[PDB]
């Protein structure tokens, strides 16, 4: 049923590989990889991150107007 | 049976020549092949395939053919 050899058809298609002990295991893990991370990062920032910028600004309205709420009122011990 | 005819003993001439840089008479060859027994043979298929990184080259409905690092992983036996 789903195993390799019937999955799908495809023609005119070359592979080319290499040896794991004979490439590293960690090539440019920094030269290239901290570009491609800040490329990433850059992509999806604006996509991720503003929902959860709106919950910090609820966050900190909720828990002030919290306190507010609890803080003692002058005006309802006044006369 | 490679050596019966004359082109096949000039081609083994040249290419020996070319190679060996001599002719390797048919004693000396009988002579090195029983020099081998199973310890050699062994000895040698441990030297040049036991866990050996191997180059593979396929062509057509090769959909099955296992990835290159089962097949690094087939070139060598866990019971030994």
């Amino acid at each position: 049923g789903r195993e390799f050899g019937h999955l799908t058809r495809m023609r005119h298609v070359i592979t080319y590989s290499l040896s794991p002990f004979e490439q590293r295991a960690f090539p440019h893990y920094f030269t290239k990889g901290i570009p491609n991370v800040l490329r990433r990062t850059r992509a999806c920032i604006l996509r991720v991150a503003p929902p959860f910028v709106v919950f910090y600004l609820v966050y900190t309205w909720g828990t002030q107007e919290f306190e507010k709420s609890k803080r003692k009122n002058p005006a309802a011990y006044e006369n | 049976s490679h050596l019966d005819g004359t082109t096949p003993v000039c081609e083994d001439i040249g290419r020996s020549l070319l190679t060996y840089g001599r002719r390797i008479p048919l004693a000396e060859w009988e002579s090195r092949i029983a020099e081998v027994d199973a310890s050699v043979v062994r000895e040698v298929c441990s030297k040049y395939f036991y866990d050996q990184c191997p180059a593979v080259a396929g062509l057509g409905p090769i959909e099955q053919l296992p990835d290159y690092n089962r097949i690094r992983s087939g070139m060598f036996w866990l019971r030994f």
